């Protein structure tokens, strides 16, 4: 298990003097969804490129924490599911528009359901069971990235989580609990005058997985005094 | 793919001199993924610096590495003779993983004129046909020497094979060897044979008589 | 500690394959790191071939993906390389290396001795070995120069020493050179006049391809 965030102070949506659209748009409707595909190229050793087909791209570059992963997954029919940016995203092809991502790859064959587990989410503004709801995958081991995107693409779309200017909420995180192992992510931007999408999303780059069932979700919030 | 480019190929140095080689990448790496390997001749390479600046196990801190973007350097402060070698930068990240084409490092010394000899075809080769005359030009700084072949005096020649040794180890020096191969369908009927070299170390070309005077 | 052992047939014929082995020691092939084949050509340029990784996973230099196989026997703990449709532009020294890493930083820590591979259509040939004494220049200085010729073999390598390699002192071996499909190679030694023809001198050539042990005493020529 990874220890809670009080010795790991969070970010504050106000001590970010950038803009909040640079965040809400990563957890807005658009994303990289794809089923059963094999990397067709590789630019950097920790990368794979997928040709797959809304509006500004088509070839996806997936980035991992390791030189491995790229291996493993290079040439496997997989699913790809994560956030994705274009701003700070270049890469060459060898296959005589471009989007980028991190992690988000699970193996397709032998991971499907019928049958589509719903994971419940408990939201805690201030510290109070102030909302809930479920998200739904259709697969055995799911990427936390994938999970987190969902939980987010709800909150935003109903409880203003992300605005453009700053945030309603001071801090906020998303905890993931399996049986003997829990862990969290910080929903809040890097402190300063402007915010790095690639830096941020680079948290996933490890490709962390849960398991459709054994997993609950807890989203903790606070407000700006 | 991302070719890596080394300047210069070779570089002489006197022991104590401090020097620098370069590594120009296309594309452009971060300093972390930029390594140098050292290879002494007849041997595998070996890591020297990784992540550009970082020395490996038991390399004297005469060695250092600066570089960034697409320009990287390898520096040796006081340069001992045990430093003679070829050096290869190497980028990761890119796929394919790349090496630059060596910078060879040779030591400077005080000139030395050669130390030449010349030989007979030996009974064997003689009995087996062919007759081959050999010339040995040993230990002579700098790299450069000029071997010219004479028979019955004034006469060119085809049928000759040179091969230079790499800068020798103690003797920071050089040797070469030229070979005149030919047939008993000849050797027998000429008598006078010489090779003759021309180093800066002398004004008169160096010579070596030989007319039937050995088996 | 982690050593790396190459091996293979010293010579392949144009178009055959080229299976090579790396035998690992001191470290298990399956605990970590990649395991790479790198070959270096004449003129020294180093080309990466590709690695079988820590979990049996590959990645190849795309300049060859198609003719390239890197496989492993975890139970003899060694890895291998297969090379198709070899052409002479494949003559080279082959190293196998395992890596080390800090962060996103991967490099090659350990390397194998190497392993020459001539790619050629030439009659394997046993060398002709000759003795070389001077006319009689034991007249000039303290040391005199005598040598050993080894004309006409193939392929490389041959290996030589003097007095069964009991004298390096003042030897000088030369790269051989290529006589239309055969190699000829010279070597020098120089010892004081006094030693010789008293103290004994004897060259010992070796061409493994044609399984040729051969020693040669340079008995001096009185004429």
């Amino acid at each position: 298990s990874q220890p809670d965030p009080k010795p790991d102070e969070l970010h504050k949506s106000s001590k970010f003097t950038g803009l909040m659209e640079n965040m809400k748009v990563l957890y807005d409707d658009n994303h990289v969804s794809a089923i059963n595909v094999k990397s067709i190229d590789q630019f950097l050793y920790f990368d794979l490129i997928y040709s797959i087909k809304l509006g500004n791209y088509d070839n996806v570059r997936v980035e991992f924490k390791n030189k491995d992963l790229a291996d493993k997954y290079k040439d496997k029919y997989v699913d790809v599911f994560g956030a994705n940016y274009y701003y700070q995203c270049y890469f060459s092809k060898k296959t005589n528009r471009k989007t980028c991502m991190y992690g988000g790859v699970t193996e397709h064959n032998g991971n499907q359901l019928d049958k589509y587990r719903s994971i419940t989410v408990r939201v805690f503004e201030d510290g109070k069971n102030l909302l809930s709801f479920d998200v739904q995958t259709n697969k055995k081991k799911v990427t936390a990235q994938e999970l987190d995107y969902l939980t987010r693409h709800y909150l935003v779309k109903n409880k203003k989580l992300y605005e453009f200017n700053n945030s309603p909420y001071e801090t906020g995180y998303i905890k993931f609990i399996e049986n003997e192992n829990s862990f969290w992510y910080d929903m809040m931007p890097a402190p300063g005058d402007k915010f790095d999408q690639s830096k941020y999303l680079m948290m996933y780059n490890d490709n962390k997985m849960v398991d459709s069932k054994d997993v609950k979700i807890e989203v903790y919030l606070t407000t700006k005094k | 793919e991302n070719v890596l480019t080394q300047s210069p190929a070779i570089m002489s140095a006197s022991p104590g001199e401090t020097v620098t080689m370069t590594c120009r990448a296309t594309s452009s790496v971060s300093s972390t993924y930029l390594h140098w390997y050292q290879q002494k001749s007849g041997a595998s390479p070996k890591l020297w610096i990784y992540s550009t600046s970082n020395l490996a196990s038991g390399v004297p801190a005469r060695f250092s590495g600066s570089g960034s973007g697409t320009s990287y350097s390898l520096t040796i402060s006081s340069v001992e003779a045990e430093d003679a070698a070829t050096y290869y930068c190497q980028q990761y990240i890119n796929y394919p993983l790349t090496f630059g084409g060596g910078t060879k490092l040779e030591l400077k010394r005080a000139d030395a004129a050669p130390t030449v000899s010349i030989f007979p075809p030996s009974s064997e080769q003689l009995t087996s046909g062919g007759a081959s005359v050999v010339c040995f030009l040993n230990n002579f700084y700098p790299k450069d020497i000029n071997v010219k072949w004479k028979i019955d005096g004034s006469e060119r020649q085809n049928g000759v094979l040179n091969s230079w040794t790499d800068q020798d180890s103690k003797d920071s020096t050089y040797s070469m060897s030229s070979t005149l191969t030919l047939t008993k369908d000849e050797y027998e009927r000429h008598n006078s044979y010489t090779c003759e070299a021309t180093h800066k170390t002398s004004t008169s070309p160096i010579v070596k008589s030989f007319n039937r005077n050995e088996c | 500690d982690v050593q790396l052992q190459e091996s293979g047939p010293g010579l392949v014929r144009p178009s055959q394959s080229l299976s090579l082995t790396c035998t690992v020691t001191g470290y298990s092939l399956t605990s970590d790191f990649a395991w790479n084949w790198i070959r270096q050509f004449p003129g020294n340029k180093l080309e990466w071939m590709g690695y079988i990784n820590y979990s049996g996973y590959t990645n190849y230099n795309p300049s060859l993906k198609s003719r390239i196989s890197i496989t492993r026997d975890t139970s003899k703990n060694q890895f291998f390389l297969q090379l198709n449709s070899v052409t002479t532009e494949d003559t080279a020294t082959y190293y196998c290396a395992r890596e080390a890493y800090y962060g996103r930083a991967y490099w090659f820590a350990y390397w194998g001795q190497g392993t020459l591979v001539t790619v050629s259509a030439a009659k394997t040939t046993p060398p002709s070995v000759y003795p070389l004494a001077p006319g009689s220049a034991a007249q000039t200085n303290s040391m005199v120069t005598l040598g050993c010729l080894v004309k006409g073999y193939f392929p490389e390598p041959v290996t030589v020493t003097w007095n069964s390699g009991s004298l390096s002192s003042g030897v000088h071996t030369f790269p051989a050179v290529l006589q239309s499909d055969l190699y000829t190679l010279s070597s020098s030694v120089t010892v004081p006049s006094s030693p010789r023809p008293s103290e004994t001198v004897t060259c010992n050539v070796a061409h493994p391809a044609s399984s040729t042990k051969v020693d040669k005493k340079i008995v001096p020529r009185d004429c």
